[PDB]
C-alpha cells in the first residue's frame, strides 16, 4: 500500500499566520494517464471530512485562495495564508492513484497561546470502590498549554506503569489549554500493600516534575 | 600476383591459374590457423594453367593457395587473396561460437582468428533490442582459442555475451537461456561509481537509462523508492562488482499484484 | 445540494454481517463518471478506503478485506450499500459513503454512521465520587471529579448539579478498559462553594436505563 507520510501531526498556529503541512508518499503518485491523484481535506470535530485541493493544486468549488497546493512525485505540500478560527481542524492528505486508496495520518490546526502550567490534582479510591474490591487512583492535570505532558505515577517512590488508563480533552474553544485524566487501576490488595501514591507531571512550565501525592493513611 | 586471378563472376568462385601449358606445380588449399594433430589435406601435383573452382560458401580470411614447382627442395608460395572480401568475414562469423567454460571464462571459436571485443548485453522480456552495458563495462578483446575472463559475479537468463569485429555485432550468445531460462522480468541496476563518495542509480530500461529517483510515468521511476529499497535490502542480485561500478538484478514479480485506480 | 446519508445497526457482535446504506440525493448513479466510495475511520484514528462503485457497476475492494466487501447500488432508489462479512473489534469506527466521480474522487462526504462491534453486554456504569485526600482545603479554588467505570455500550451523559454547574467542568472522552468504558470529569469550585454547598455529578446510562446521582462528599478518617 502507498504510505502517506504527512508532518508535522500537530501544528499550534495563531490566527492570521501562515501554516504548511507537508504530505510524502512511498511511491509516486503520477497514474499511467500522466494526472497526479493527490488530494486534500478538512476535518472538523463531530463533521465529515470536506475536499479542499484535488489533484495537487486545484481548489475545490468554494474553498478560498488562501488554501493553495503544490508539489509533484512523491512531494506535497498544502499552504494556508492567514489561518482562521474555521480552519481550525484536522487536514489529511489522499491519493488515489492506486488501489487501495490510502490516506495521511491528519494534522491537527490547533491554536497558540502563552504557556500554561497545568492544576495537578489526586484522588484516591472511593470507599463504594473499595467495597467492590477494586482501586482506582486519578489524577487530572488541567488547563495546561502546550499539549505535550507526560505523566509519571509513582507507589512508594517507585515508579508504576502498567494499568494505567489515560484521557484527553481537545483543545479549549475558550482558554485554547489542554486537560487530562490519568487513572491507575490496581487491585485493593496491591493498593493496601503500599502508603505512599504519587502522580508527577513532566512539562515545558518547569524543569523539576508538579508532584502531587497521598498517603493512604489519613486524617 | 601474375600468376593467380579471381572470378566471383561465374556464380561461384573461380582461381584462374595463368602458367604456362608445360608447367607442373604442386597446389595446397589451407586454412592459415594452428588446427594440431595430422588432419587430412587439400592437395594437388598439377600440370598448369589450370581453374580451380570454389563454392562462396567455402570462403574465409585466412583461405590461402601454397604453391611450388615440382622440382627438388623448391621454394613455396603462399597467396591469401580473401583477406579483405567481404563475402569471406560474412561466412565467418556464420561459423562462429562462443562458449562456457565456468561462468568467469568464455571461449571463442572461429575458422580464421580476427582481431574482436566483447561484451555483455542486457535482453529485455518485450522482444525491443539487447542493449549493451558500455558503459560501466568496456569492450574487452576476444581472441579465437584462447579464454576470455570476466568478472561475472552471476549469471542471468536475461544476460547475452555480444562479439564485435571492425566495430561491427557479429555475435550474440544467450549464455543463460537454456541453463537458467527463460527471461525474468528484472530491472538492471546501473550505479555508476567515481569521486567523492559517487555512485548514482540508473534502471535500464527499453526507452533508455532512468536515474533514480525520478519524477516520470515510466515504471521504475514510479518504483523508484521501493527499487532503492530492495537494493538497500539486499533483494537484488550483484551481477558485477568493480572500483568504479555495479550491476543489478531487481525482481519484479512483488509488485505484480499492484494496481491502479481507475479515472 | 448533493446530500448523502449513511445508515446501519449502531451495535453488531462479532462474526456477524454488517449491512451499510448510503441514501442520497442531488446526483445520479446513472451518470456518465458517476462513483460512489466507503471509508472509515476509527475514533481518533485516520481513515480507511473500503470500496468503490461506478456508474458502470465496476467495483474497486480494499485487498485485504476484499473477500469480506461487497458494495453494490440501486440507481432507481438512489442508494449504494456495503455488505461487510464476519465482522470483529477492528471493525468499530464511523463509516462514511462519499460521492466519487472520476475527476474528483471524494468530493461529497456523508456525516457517518457510528459502527460499534463487541461481544460486551449491556452492562451499567459505577459512578465512583472523587472527593480530594481527608483534610481541609487551603487553596483558592477545589477541584472534584466524578469516575464512570466498566459500562457497555457507549454513551453516558453527565453533569454537575442537574446541569447549573457548567463552568470550570472538563468531562474526558470515554477509553476502552477491555470490553468496557470508562470516563471520568472533574469540575472546580471556589473553596466557600464546596463542601458547604452540595455537589453531585448526575450520570445517565440510556442503554442500561441507569441514572445515578453521587453527591461529593469530604472524605473522613481511615
Ligand atoms: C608429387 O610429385 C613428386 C615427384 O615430383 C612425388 O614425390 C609426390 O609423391 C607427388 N605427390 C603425390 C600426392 O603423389
Amino acid at each position: 500500500d502507498v504510505v502517506m507520510t504527512q508532518t508535522p501531526l500537530s501544528l499550534p498556529v495563531s490566527l492570521g499566520d501562515q501554516a504548511s503541512i507537508s504530505c510524502r508518499s512511498s511511491q509516486s503518485l503520477v497514474h499511467s494517464n500522466g494526472n497526479t491523484y493527490l488530494h486534500w481535506y478538512l476535518q472538523k470535530p463531530g463533521q465529515s471530512p470536506k475536499l479542499l485541493i484535488y489533484k495537487v493544486s486545484n481548489r475545490f468549488s468554494g474553498v478560498p485562495d488562501r488554501f493553495s497546493g503544490s508539489g509533484s512525485g512523491t512531494d506535497f505540500t498544502l499552504k494556508i495564508s492567514r489561518v482562521e478560527a474555521e480552519d481550525l481542524g484536522i487536514y489529511f492528505c489522499s491519493q488515489n492513484t492506486h488501489v487501495p486508496l490510502t490516506f495521511g495520518a491528519g494534522t491537527k490546526l490547533e491554536l497558540k497561546r502563552a504557556d500554561a502550567a497545568p492544576t495537578v490534582s489526586i484522588f484516591p479510591p472511593s470507599s463504594e470502590q473499595l467495597t467492590s474490591g477494586g482501586a482506582s487512583v486519578v489524577c487530572f492535570l488541567n488547563n495546561f498549554y502546550p499539549k505535550d505532558i507526560n505523566v509519571k505515577w509513582k507507589i512508594d517512590g517507585s515508579e508504576r506503569q502498567n494499568g494505567v488508563l489515560n484521557s484527553w480533552t481537545d483543545q479549549d474553544s475558550k482558554d485554547s489549554t489542554y486537560s487530562m485524566s490519568s487513572t491507575l487501576t490496581l487491585t485493593k490488595d496491591e493498593y493496601e500493600r503500599h502508603n505512599s501514591y504519587t502522580c508527577e507531571a513532566t512539562h515545558k512550565t518547569s524543569t523539576s516534575p508538579i508532584v502531587k501525592s497521598f498517603n493512604r493513611n489519613e486524617c | 600476383l601474375p600468376w593467380l586471378n579471381v572470378s566471383a563472376d561465374g556464380d561461384n568462385v573461380h582461381l584462374v591459374l595463368n602458367v604456362s601449358e608445360e608447367q607442373h606445380f604442386g597446389l595446397s588449399l589451407y586454412w592459415n590457423q594452428v588446427q594440431g594433430p595430422p588432419k587430412p589435406r587439400w592437395h594437388k601435383n598439377l600440370t598448369g594453367p589450370q581453374i580451380i573452382t570454389l563454392q562462396h560458401t567455402d570462403l574465409v580470411p585466412c583461405l590461402c593457395i601454397q604453391v611450388w614447382p615440382l622440382e627438388p627442395d623448391s621454394v613455396r608460395t603462399n597467396i591469401c587473396p580473401f583477406r579483405e572480401d567481404p563475402r569471406a568475414h560474412q561466412n565467418l562469423w556464420q561459423a562462429a561460437r562462443l562458449r562456457l567454460l565456468t561462468l568467469q571464462s568464455w571461449l571463442l571459436d572461429a575458422p580464421c582468428s580476427l582481431p574482436a571485443e566483447a561484451a555483455l548485453c542486457w535482453r529485455a522480456p518485450g522482444g525491443d533490442p539487447c542493449q549493451p552495458l558500455v558503459p560501466p563495462l568496456s569492450w574487452e578483446q576476444v581472441t579465437v582459442d584462447k579464454v576470455l575472463e570476466f568478472p561475472l559475479l552471476k549469471g542471468h537468463p536475461n544476460l547475452c555475451v555480444q562479439v564485435q569485429s571492425s566495430e561491427k555485432l557479429q555475435l550474440q550468445e544467450c549464455l543463460w537461456a537454456d541453463s537458467l531460462g527463460p527471461l525474468k522480468d528484472d530491472v538492471l541496476l546501473l550505479e555508476t561509481r567515481g569521486p567523492q563518495d559517487q555512485r548514482s542509480l540508473c534502471a535500464l530500461e527499453p526507452s533508455g537509462c532512468t536515474s533514480l529517483p525520478s519524477k516520470a510515468s515510466t515504471r521504475a521511476a514510479r518504483l523508484g523508492e521501493y527499487l532503492l529499497q530492495d537494493l538497500q535490502s539486499g533483494q537484488c542480485l550483484q551481477l558485477w562488482d568493480d572500483d568504479l561500478g555495479a550491476l543489478w538484478a531487481c525482481p519484479m514479480d512483488k509488485y505484480i499484484h499492484k494496481r491502479e485506480f481507475r479515472h | 445540494q448533493v446530500t448523502l446519508k449513511e445508515s446501519g445497526p449502531g451495535i453488531l457482535q462479532p462474526s456477524q454481517t454488517l449491512s451499510l446504506t448510503c441514501s442520497f440525493s442531488g446526483f445520479s448513479l446513472s451518470t456518465s463518471g458517476m462513483g460512489v466510495s466507503w471509508i472509515r475511520q476509527p475514533s481518533g484514528k485516520g481513515l480507511e478506503w473500503l470500496a468503490h462503485i461506478y456508474w458502470d457497476n465496476d467495483r474497486y475492494y480494499n485487498p485485504s478485506l476484499k473477500s469480506r466487501l461487497t458494495i453494490s447500488k440501486d440507481t432507481f432508489s438512489n442508494q449504494v450499500f456495503l455488505k461487510i462479512t464476519n465482522v470483529d473489534t477492528a471493525d468499530t469506527a464511523t463509516y462514511y459513503c462519499a460521492r466519487s466521480p472520476m475527476n474528483t474522487w471524494g468530493d461529497y462526504w456523508g456525516q457517518g454512521t457510528s459502527v460499534t462491534v463487541s461481544s460486551a453486554k449491556t452492562t451499567a456504569p459505577s459512578v465512583y465520587p472523587l472527593a480530594p485526600v481527608c483534610g481541609d482545603t487551603t487553596g483558592s479554588s477545589v477541584t472534584l471529579g466524578c469516575l464512570v467505570k466498566g459500562y457497555f455500550p457507549e454513551p453516558v451523559t453527565l453533569t454537575w448539579n442537574s446541569g447549573s454547574l457548567s463552568s470550570g467542568v472538563h468531562t474526558f472522552p470515554a477509553v476502552l478498559q477491555s470490553d468496557l468504558y470508562t470516563l471520568s470529569s472533574s469540575v472546580t469550585v471556589t473553596s466557600s462553594t464546596w463542601p458547604s454547598q452540595s455537589i453531585t455529578c448526575n450520570v445517565a446510562h440510556p442503554a442500561s436505563s441507569t441514572k445515578v446521582d453521587k453527591k461529593i462528599e469530604p472524605r473522613g478518617p481511615t
